[PDB]
RNA sequence: UUUUGUAUAAUGGGUCAGCGACUUAUAUUCUGUAGCAAGGUUAACCGAAUAGGGGAGCCGAAGGGAAACCGAGUCUUAACU
RNA sequence: CUUUAAUGUUUGAUGUUCUAACGUUGACCCGUAAUCCGGGUUGCGGACAGUGUCUGGUGGGUAGUUUGACUGGGGCGGUCUCCUCCUAAAGAGUAACGGAGGAGCACGAAGGUUGGCUAAUCCUGGUCGGACAUCAGGAGGUUAGUGCAAUGGCAUAAGCCAGCUUGACUGCGAGCGUGACGGCGCGAGCAGGUGCGAAAGCAGGUCAUAGUGAUCCGGUGGUUCUGAAUGGAAGGGCCAUC
């Protein structure tokens, strides 16, 4: 198991996060995706964090 | 906390209904601090609920029977 | 390893430390192969074979980080 | 020996045969590949499961240019 | 003497209106990254003890 | 008696007579029966003491929710066809 | 303020010396008529030794215990969960220390959509070029390919290429399949927001079936839900998660 668990924090200022996995060797870049925030009910860009 | 049946309001006293007037009628325990009057039975006498937390549905029954509710 | 002093003494300290680690690794290999030669033996009756000794041998594979990097050869192709 | 292991049975196969009066959303057949295909008023899940899309009798047919077995539901 | 209740089994079951018991689904404590949200979301509400295990719980809770 | 299975060469008993093994509190659930019935019933205790008092309490007539809380509805949910 | 320097200055360490605590299984006297004990003069060690509490190490000297199951007797060897095929007797299911193989992952594109395309192998000709490299046209009709075993499937392609994106969304869910249960799986549709497409529509991960671990105990972030006289807080509870 070379993939490690990472969490996609929400940039909307609220405390909400998804959780996925990422091979930090092949992809050392920082993920960002437009996902849904149930707290705000809007699509906001999520950036990865520990 | 306890629940007061509507039909229990005919067994209390000459009409005033507070916490103490119910503990005299043995309807609630001696350590009860709050109570509620829910729509469960049927009320005929014009009862005056002094301080309690009657529900919306039971409030209409008390007034329709001739009573009045306060805090 | 915070070392107090100058470069000249720390160099000798590092060399002595490396020599000690080499000796300890060699001793560990000796012990590993001896316990392996014991493991490969038979049972010789309705005897124990020592499950505790088996577990203690299996624990003895804690792995070693080779010093690595330590570049000492480079390739300049002929012209 | 070296072998001697298996895997639990998966209990596939047709569940509602021909002529069954089924309810909406009821599973009609579980399968691994696509043995039967989805016809009218039926669907196909990710497992290639065929489920009723509306209640009614099941009908099996071999329509198609490649002679493929289809499952459809009458509105009865 | 009074029947002792199984204190451990009184922290996981509540007696509902008719006489059944309700409990909390398992498999939702940790390792929550693999699990699909559809599977997780179905585990969030409470459930009812099945008829097979009802006889076993009634014995454990004589008073509740 | 124990077993798939015993005339079994599998176990036990020499024979008579006497003794010898599912009991007794408490608590809980279900059935039958009796009394009262949206009510039923007292405990300790008092008592000329199996009567009569004592209603402290316990169960039941309202449930939902983890809880605050709401209440013939309640919880989930931004809200539910 | 900035680098130090000196005497006072509390202490900290270190060593030397002393006696008064302490030791005396050194001598002498008394109780006494007694190599016990006590008391008294003295000598010698002396704040060391020794004892109490706390603490690190050693400790089969001693004590309590554990040391799995299957098994063509036990031990030795082998196995223990999950996936695919046969045994399996044309619904499901079905055992053996029966016959053959795999898993404990991968992917930020290898997912979603909108366009587009169709393989293996052989023949003939053609620079270094050949039995087989790229090119041209004929046969061939999926004998080809799939992220990794086997089976089922795939041309409307599930196989190959490109553009744009994040539905690898949140709350639910009619109704079914499968389990003794814990549980596992499939699912149209409803509400909020989103991507692609002119639109009809498709999208709640990957062609499907392996890629996994209940509870307890804790950790991290949010939430007035509670907060033991009241106002807070601690600790709990709920959601996400390790
Ligand atoms: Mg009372
Ligand atoms: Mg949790
Ligand atoms: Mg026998
Ligand atoms: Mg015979
Ligand atoms: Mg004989
Ligand atoms: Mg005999
Ligand atoms: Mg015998
Ligand atoms: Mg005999
Ligand atoms: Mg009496
Ligand atoms: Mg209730
Ligand atoms: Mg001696
Ligand atoms: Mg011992
Ligand atoms: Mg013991
Ligand atoms: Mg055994
Ligand atoms: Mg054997
Ligand atoms: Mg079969
Ligand atoms: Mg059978
Ligand atoms: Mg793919
Ligand atoms: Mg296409
Ligand atoms: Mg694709
Ligand atoms: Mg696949
Ligand atoms: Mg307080
Ligand atoms: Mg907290």
């Amino acid at each position: 198991g070379i993939r490690e668990k990472i969490k996609l924090v929400s940039s909307a200022g609220t405390g909400h996060f998804y959780t996925t996995t990422k091979n930090k060797r092949t992809k050392p870049e920082k993920l960002e995706l437009k996902k849904f925030d149930p707290v705000v009910r809007q699509h906001v860009i999520y950036k990865e964090a520990k | 906390t306890a629940e007061i049946r509507l039909s229990d309001l005919a067994k209390v006293e000459g009409g005033v209904v507070d916490l103490n007037t119910l503990k005299a009628a043995n309807i609630i325990g001696i350590q009860i601090e709050f109570a509620k009057v829910i729509l469960a039975g049927e009320v005929t006498t014009p009862v005056t609920v002094r301080g309690l937390r009657v529900t919306k549905g039971a409030r209409a029954a008390i007034e329709a029977a001739g009573g009045k509710i306060e805090e | 390893i915070p070392w107090e002093g100058n470069y000249s003494s720390w160099l000798e300290q590092k060399d002595q430390r490396l020599a000690q680690e080499a000796s300890q690794e060699a001793a560990r290999r000796k012990s590993i192969e001896k316990e392996l030669e014991w493991v490969r033996q038979g049972t010789k009756g309705r005897q124990s074979k020592g499950k505790a000794r088996l577990a203690r041998f299996e624990e003895l594979n804690s792995t070693e980080y080779q010093k690595r990097n330590e570049t000492n050869e480079l390739f300049i192709p002929p012209g | 020996t070296r072998n001697g292991r298996d895997s639990e049975a998966k209990r596939l196969g047709v569940k509602r045969f021909g002529g069954e009066s089924v309810l909406a959303g009821s599973i009609i057949v579980r399968q691994r590949g696509t043995k039967f295909h989805a016809g009218a008023n039926v669907g196909c899940g990710r497992d290639h499961t065929l489920f009723a899309k509306a209640d009614g009798k099941v009908k099996f047919e071999v329509k198609g240019p490649k002679n493929r077995k289809f499952i459809s539901i009458e509105a009865e | 003497p009074k029947i002792k209740t199984v204190r451990g089994a009184a922290k996981r079951f509540k007696k509902t209106g008719k006489g059944g018991f309700k409990h909390k689904h398992a498999n939702l404590r940790h390792i929550l990254t693999k699990k699909a949200t559809k599977r997780k979301r179905h585990l969030r509400p409470k459930a009812m003890v099945s008829k097979g295990d009802l006889g076993l719980v009634i014995a454990c809770l004589p008073y509740a």
